[PDB]
Order: C-alpha cells, then structure tokens, then sequence
C-alpha cells in the first residue's frame, strides 16, 4: 500500500501545515491588539 | 570490437576474390571465404 | 526604539500616537541596530495598515545594512497586501538592487511566493541577472519552487523570462535544461503548450493536431532529458514527434546510406 | 532484467545519441535547410 | 520494515495534528478573554 500510504500522509501533512499557518496569524493578532504597559 | 570485425572483413575479403588477379590456391581462397562470409554477417548485427 | 517595536508588530494605534506627539522625521526615518527603519520592520512582518500609515506620514524607501529595500522584505515574506501598498505609492522603487545584486523579484521567486512573483511580474518588475549571474526563473528552479515556476510559465511575460540567461555559465544554462534538471513536471506543463488539437473529435477525416518544437531546440533538451533519466518526458507526444521528425529529416537517409555502403559488399559476397 | 529495468530509456537514449552524433557531423546549412520547427499529424 | 514504518509515521502525525488543534482552541480563548485597550 506504500504507493498511496505516503500520499495520504502528504494530505495530512498539508492540512497540518495549513492549520499552523492559520494559527500563526492569530498569535500575530494577539501581539497587535494586546495591552502592553510596564514592559516598555 | 567494431573496429576489429571491420579490420577482418576487409583484409580477408580481398583474399577470397584475389584470384581476379594473383593465382591463389583453392584451399586458401575458401579458407579466407569461410572467415570473411562469417564476419560479414556477424558485423551486420552492429548496423 | 519604541516606534520600531510598534511598527514591527502592526501596532497601528501606537504608531498613530508615536507620529502625533513627535512631528520629527528623524524618528520616522531612524536607522536601527541592523540598519533597518520602521518601514522595513512593518514590511518584514507583513503589516499592510502600518506600512501604509508610515508612507502616508512621509517615510523614505531607504536601505538596510544588507542593502535590502522595504519591498525586498515584503517579497521575501510573500506579503501581497504590503507589496500592493508599496507599489501603489512609488512603482519606481521596484527595480532596486541589494548589496549582492538581488531585486525584489529574486527574493519572491527564491522563497516560493507565487502570488508575490505574479504581482511583481505583472506590475512590470525588471527581469535581470544578480551578481552571481542568475535570474529569478533560475533562482526558482535551483530551489525546486514548482508553484513559482508554473506561475511564470502561465505569465503574459514568459518569453522575456526565457530569453534572459548567462550563456557563459555552467551553473545557469538555458532555463529549459535547468527545468529538466530540477522540475520535470513543469517541463511537462510547458510542452503541453507545444500541442494544440483543432477539431475536438478524433473520428473526423479533417481532424488534425500540431506539434511545435521551439523549446526542444537551442539536441540539447533531449540530451538533458536522457542524462536526467526523464522517461515520462522522453515518452511525451511532442518528444516522440520531435525524434520521428529528426529521423525523417536526415537520420533515416544517413543510416540507409551507411548501411547501404556496407550492403554493397555483404550481398555480392553471399 | 537489468537491461529491461531501464529498457524504455535505453531505446530513446540510443536514438538521441545516434541523431546528435549525426547533427555534429552534418554541415550547418544542411540542418537549417532540412530540419523543421513544427509538424502536423492526422490520426 | 517499510511495510509498517509508515504506519507508525501515520499515528505520530495524527497525535501531532490532534495536539495542534487543541493548542489552536487555546489561542482563540486568549483573544476571547484578553483585555484589549489602546490598540482597539
């Protein structure tokens, strides 16, 4: 089955990197909107 | 071996026809013929 | 220091306050420890509302210690919203060279940002070699950036991209030979433009198909396909017809002339 | 089996090496007169 | 061993995408509870 087992693992790795790419944009939104005082 | 087979086809193919000029024994005429005819068809495989 | 942090992290309300109390342009244009300036920090992190605000406040497209422009950082990161903002102010910025001769388009292609390559390429970026004698197309290929090279082949500018290469280089040859050496599935896509069906139904007596060979010529392409073991490109219909055409051109007549000169002794001796 | 593992590539490798050896030996004006940039087929 | 090596790879990538999707539900919980003032 390795002639497709690695290919299903590719699509799982592709959705995993798409989820992380969506999550990096929220971490940036936190630093953008966060209240910063006493650290400046 | 392509060079060697061509070397044999020319040098021996002379002696199988030389009777046209220098008198050569029948025995040698057909000893050279047996070799030349063989190598003409083996070396055709390289074409 | 403060404005640099504010612009690096998209803190647009902090920026509107930092550039309200202080009207000095020496802060807005302030060189950083790395030679950077707030407009680079904003562009580098992909903030499109900050890079716009600093340009509206009157920032200058200055250069980093590494020689990079704001548009170079925006391209390196693939941040189309920021590039579109930058290009809308000063399209004359686009051709700038860093202290190593890369342009914005080199960084976009080297990193694999097709939308970013597509935006610069369609907004009239100047295709050029960097100081290592390599173009953006050459950079994309040596980093196996399939989407970027596929976006370039689909471009309105492809023939201008293909014409620009260093003939004196062993490392940056004709891009077609480099595509074969790295990205053969893009060469397959490129060869599909060489075929065009005209009647859409193969049973019809007037049905025909045409093969164009302009990419296989200057047998350099098929020699490169053999040396790189590209059996699926060798067996592509454009390549089968190119070989059969080369055989009907002279290869058949040259073989039968040599074989016939041998047959002249072979048959008479039998 | 080893010849047949790479058999399909060996046919085409021999053909292109034959044609390119001739393309090195034929005179430049003949290649320009005799070669063609595109061809039609009628299946 | 490749006739099972990629099966263990599947399950490691599967618990990795499960860990990432739990971490994402916490980053959303931050923005939902975060005190936002000044950077409104």
């Amino acid at each position: 089955s390795l002639e497709m087992e690695i290919l299903k693992q590719k699509y799982r790795l592709k959705d995993l990197t798409f989820l992380l790419e969506k999550q990096h944009e929220l971490i940036k939104l936190i630093i953008q909107k966060m209240e910063i005082i006493s650290e400046t | 071996i392509s060079n060697v087979l061509e070397w044999i086809i020319y040098t021996t193919g002379i002696i199988f026809v030389l009777p046209l000029f220098v008198e050569i024994p029948a025995h040698l005429q057909w000893q050279c013929g047996a070799i030349a005819v063989y190598f003409y068809w083996m070396n055709f495989l390289l074409y | 220091s403060p404005l640099h942090f504010a612009a690096s992290y998209g803190r647009i309300n902090t920026c509107q306050r930092l550039l309200q109390d202080i009207s000095d342009t020496r802060l807005l244009n302030e060189g950083d420890l790395h030679g950077m300036t707030p407009l680079h920090l904003a562009a580098k992190n992909g903030h499109d509302k900050v890079v716009q605000l600093l340009l509206k406040k009157g920032a200058l497209f200055l250069s980093d210690h590494n020689g990079w422009t704001a548009l170079h950082h925006a391209s390196m990161g693939g941040y189309t919203q920021t590039m579109k903002v930058i290009l809308d102010t000063n399209l004359k910025c686009t051709d700038r060279l860093d202290e190593d001769g890369n342009t914005a388009l080199h960084f976009a292609a080297r990193e694999g940002h097709a939308k970013a390559v597509a935006l610069l390429l369609s907004h009239n970026a100047d295709i050029v070699l960097n100081k290592q004698q390599a173009s953006f197309l050459h950079l994309a290929l040596h980093n196996k950036r399939k989407e970027v090279v596929l976006t370039i082949i689909r471009s309105k500018r492809w023939d201008e991209c293909l014409k620009i290469f260093s003939h004196n280089s062993p490392g940056n040859k004709c891009p077609i030979t480099e595509m074969i050496e790295y990205l053969p599935e893009c060469m397959k896509v490129l060869l599909d433009f060489c075929m065009l069906h005209s009647t859409e139904d193969k049973s019809c007596r007037d049905y025909y198909i045409e093969y164009n060979f302009k990419y296989l010529q200057c047998l350099t392409a098929l020699n490169a396909m053999v040396q790189n073991n590209r059996i699926e490109l060798l067996n592509h219909p454009v390549c089968k017809e190119y070989l059969l055409m080369k055989w009907l051109a002279y290869g058949f007549r040259a073989h039968m002339m040599n074989l016939g000169s041998y047959c002249l002794g072979l048959i008479p001796m039998t | 089996a080893d010849v047949q593992k790479h058999a399909s590539l060996k046919r085409i490798a021999m053909q292109v090496e034959l044609h390119t050896s001739l393309e090195k030996k034929l005179p430049l004006w003949f290649l320009r007169k005799v070669d063609q940039k595109s061809t039609i087929v009628y299946p």
